[PDB]
């Protein structure tokens, strides 16, 4: 991790001896990419908008996977057989604002390889942490509302950092989407409901587990669909639709929020 | 603006001579709702502003000694209607009766009437007579009439009538009416309701009209109106 | 119904000949609130804030009914046997607000049967009405989308006569209480919840049972309550707490919400 500007010395100090040993190339291709992302984020910084760290083999992971995907049943490029100028415009190409059409999976791929959280999302976590006494448990990290809300303040660096750490432990990136998605969900049922708060350690991974759980019960009585405990089909499912993504984590976060008390507020008391 | 006064008010003389006075009823002194087609349907309420405007110019006129009798021409034209709306009330004493005790939009006094003869033109069922403020606006037109010193009220005979029109107008508060615009509602069915503009012109009638002589300054204990201080509470 | 205003005379058949043949003496006690009422509204307006009618006859039957509770296992004083004063304070005592010391099955029979509503409960379902397809249905009745909206106004006086008839239905006052609150759960709902729209008919009784299952699973894994089809258990329920009324409403209405669309906004752009 580069937390602070560093000399070209110890840079080359990890990029070979410390950070990659496993593959040599490794070495090159991650510095290839550091020189075209500082190629880019001087010409078009807008791409680099969402993603707080920066995370150069996450970049090529995906830019290895987003291969995979584009050769179909086929034996497909490896990153190392492409031009540096092929690499930039397949970086590119994966670090486009929009994805049309793809499978909303293969951009659940894209999405959360790059660590691409929408705008405000650190923000509005910080809402949630707020109106979370306890705190949020997430795939094994808890960010506790005390002393965390009064150390770092909500607009700074830090508190980034802390919220990216906690969303460490998420293997798939898909299931990083997820739980970003979740947060955001979270996020605007806290802020649209100022009369209800999380009585509970926020434990995330269980609100996915059991909107999965939804998603499965509904397929298997609606398709008849065999399958059982399969992640796919609820990954392909949009966030927007008639049965969405979105909508079982919002009903699992109302359901798992309806335990707790209501206030009033007092700006404005509810009339009933 | 070097005119004289005299000129500007030459200037409203004319309007109204030729817009307004030139249509007054010579008989009954109303005022018909349309100008040309031959109808004799003349109105309650509007007759009631055509005097008053006639009144407006006629406070004017006041002021010119050298009026050239324009101001008893536009006194009096006041003065005309509201005795010929005067008139046209009593034709329907019996209406008034009826009213008075069982307030109903079937025994109510007429608003429209006929400009050459003051003779009721629609029924009830062709028109909705029930229209309040026409008897309000009257009501509270007549004493301000009265009290800038236009005589409109004659004799003993009809300070009782007028006494009797403020028993109808005590009642404005409950009994439903088809308003100014004789319509009662935006749906128009016929159904009448209350409405705020008929019931607050009863409010100021009765405030106006409360211990008025309606004699003016020749005027004595016998000539003042009686308003029930609890019909105009309610 | 006395939609316009009438005269003494008219009146008095109503009071005694057409309306009541039963018993003589109901017109007498019938004739003793309406001066009250008269009192009433004089000093305390506000006390009859919520309640569209003043069906007299109802209150009767309010007024009887809780010196059934008032009295409890004991022959109950009779209404035709109070002073005037008592039954003056009786309406006093049971029509002031924060109705004191009933368990909320009593408030709920005071107020369903007393039949009001909250304060702006009339605006709430016409905009409730506003973005429903299929519009309202309580226990027999259809209050439609069209031409409901075309004709009618939000501040409008006739859609407040309207809604009333569609709940004019519920014969059992803590019901139609139950009732108001899942019109008022779905439209605290719905304003502070823009994307959620109905695709189907919104049948209450079906919003309002479900909420009772629902309700009754976790009492019943709390002690197991043997009591079936008794909406007892809910009505002292109150409606706002660790597992209040409105709780068990608003998954309810929750539900069929999320069973349909998730309108995108173009006013507010989607992160996921
Ligand atoms: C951008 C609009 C979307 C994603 C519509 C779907 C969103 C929900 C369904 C969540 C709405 C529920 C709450 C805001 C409490
Ligand atoms: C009078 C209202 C009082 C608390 C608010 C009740 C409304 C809701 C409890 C649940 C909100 C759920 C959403 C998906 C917006």
């Amino acid at each position: 991790v580069i937390s602070n500007p560093l000399s070209p010395r110890v840079i080359q100090n990890i990029i070979y001896y410390k950070c990659n040993t496993h593959d040599e190339r490794e070495a090159v291709i991650q510095q290839e990419l550091v020189i075209h992302i500082g190629w880019i984020i001087s010409n078009n910084p807008e791409l680099f908008s969402g993603m707080l760290k920066i995370r150069i083999g996450w970049i090529i992971h995906a830019m290895e996977y987003e291969l995979q995907i584009r050769g179909g049943d086929k034996p497909a490029l490896d990153l190392y057989q492409l031009s540096p100028s092929e690499v930039k415009q397949l970086l590119l190409d994966i670090l486009q604002p929009q994805q049309n059409g793809r499978c909303w999976l293969n951009r659940r791929q894209i999405d959360g390889s790059l660590n691409r959280t929408p705008t405000g999302f650190y923000d509005r976590v910080w809402q949630i942490l707020e109106r979370t006494p306890n705190g949020i448990i997430v795939a094994g990290k808890h960010l506790p509302q005390q002393p965390t809300l009064s150390d770092m303040t909500m607009y700074e660096m830090n508190f980034s950092l802390l919220v990216e750490d906690t969303l460490g432990n998420i293997d798939q990136p898909q299931y990083r989407q997820i739980v970003v998605e979740l947060l955001m969900v979270v996020s605007i049922v806290l802020e649209r409901n100022p009369e209800l708060e999380f009585q509970d350690k926020v434990d995330l991974d269980r609100l996915v587990k059991e909107a999965f759980n939804e998603f499965q019960k509904d397929q298997s009585r609606l398709k008849e669909i065999e399958k059982q405990d399969d992640m796919t089909s609820f990954y392909n499912t949009p966030p927007l639709g008639k049965r969405g993504t979105c909508s079982y984590l919002t009903k699992a976060v109302m359901n798992l929020l309806l335990e707790g008390e209501v206030k009033p507020n007092n700006d404005d008391p509810c009339l009933i | 603006d070097n005119e004289t006064l005299w000129d500007k008010l030459d200037h409203y003389y004319r309007i109204v001579k030729s817009t307004l006075l030139l249509y007054q009823s010579p008989t009954t002194g109303l005022f018909p709702t349309k100008t040309c087609g031959g109808d004799q349907k003349a109105k309650i309420q509007d007759s009631l502003y055509c005097a008053a405007g006639a009144w407006a110019l006629a406070l004017a006129y006041r002021r010119i000694d050298d009026d050239k009798g324009r101001t008893h021409e536009l006194e009096h034209s006041a003065i005309k209607c509201m005795r010929g709306i005067l008139y046209c009330y009593m034709r329907q004493a019996d209406k008034v009766q009826q009213f008075k005790q069982d307030p109903r939009p079937t025994t109510c006094l007429h608003s429209v009437f006929n400009v050459h003869t003051g003779d009721e033109l629609l029924s009830y069922e062709e028109y909705g007579h029930l229209q309040i403020n026409a008897v309000s606006l009257y009501l509270l037109y007549l004493v301000e009439m009265i009290s800038s010193g236009l005589q409109i009220i004659y004799n003993t005979d009809e300070v009782s009538f007028i006494q009797n029109l403020v028993f109808c107008v005590e009642r404005v508060y409950r009994v439903p009416d088809f308003g100014v615009w004789e319509r009662g509602s935006k749906y128009n069915n016929g159904s009448t309701e209350l409405h705020s503009s008929s019931v607050g012109l009863a409010k100021a009638a009765l405030e106006a009209i409360n211990g008025f002589n309606l004699f003016g300054n020749q005027g004595c204990s016998w000539s003042v109106i009686f308003v029930d201080l609890d019909a105009h509470n309610r």
